[PDB]
């Protein structure tokens, strides 16, 4: 009962909080540009996200432009970092074991439909540490990560424990059929 | 800057090019050229 009420509100805050990530454009505080060619540059702290990237202060402050990706090994990295394909798909398993997790609500008998809820979680929390390391790894080749980064690293840690919560309750419904029977 | 020999603007010119100096406009044009209108950066 409260466990399952701890696993919703924590499913939900994660699933939010990396929606919220992948949306938002504060993930690394650089210094660059915002503007393209014209008929000098204006290196100005440029909050930059995933998709997009407006100058915080400079004349051109809120002009977002669209981060250029492509400018053996290295093409690979360069495409899963454009398409931002791991921090995408944890907020598509996160929202798959929300779904597991209702579904358990409606049907009680299936206790196999709360086991598949722990694994999307465990690993949307995996796909979330891909990301990281191919964000940063990708970026590499003075900056100040903002709060958006620190939303997907958070949702992780939230996802992670709710992973765990969501195995426990899978165990549980098992020991009571093992005592009843 | 050069002149020939005996010219009467050797001095004008020369002391023309010190004024330029102090007043930074010989620097003011090279970062104009070589950095202002510059493509790297």
């Amino acid at each position: 009962g409260v466990q399952m009420l701890l696993t919703i509100v924590g499913a939900f805050a994660a699933f939010s909080l990396m929606t919220i990530a992948v949306g938002t454009d504060y993930w690394l505080y650089s210094r660059g540009v915002c503007k393209t060619k014209s008929v000098k540059n204006e290196e100005v702290m440029t909050h930059s996200g995933l998709w997009r990237t407006c100058c915080l202060e400079g004349n051109f402050k809120g002009l977002c432009k669209q981060i250029d990706h492509f400018p053996t090994a290295e093409y690979f990295l360069r495409a899963v970092r454009a398409s931002s394909i791991f921090p995408i798909l944890s907020v598509i398993l996160l929202f798959m074991g929300g779904l597991c997790i209702a579904a358990s609500e409606f049907y009680k008998t299936r206790h196999n439909i709360i086991l598949s809820a722990g694994i999307f979680f465990v690993s949307a929390g995996l796909s979330n540490i891909i990301g990281i390391i191919v964000y940063i790894s990708a970026n590499a080749g003075s900056y100040s990560y903002g709060w958006s980064f620190y939303f997907g690293a958070l949702s992780f840690i939230i996802a992670e424990m709710v992973g765990v919560l969501a195995v426990h309750m899978f165990i549980d419904r098992h020991k009571q059929l093992r005592a009843t029977a | 800057v050069a002149t020939p020999k005996g010219s009467s603007l050797r001095t004008p010119v020369n002391l023309a090019v010190l004024k330029l100096s102090e007043a930074g406009v010989l620097d003011k044009l090279k970062n104009k050229w070589w950095y202002d209108k510059g493509e790297c950066g």
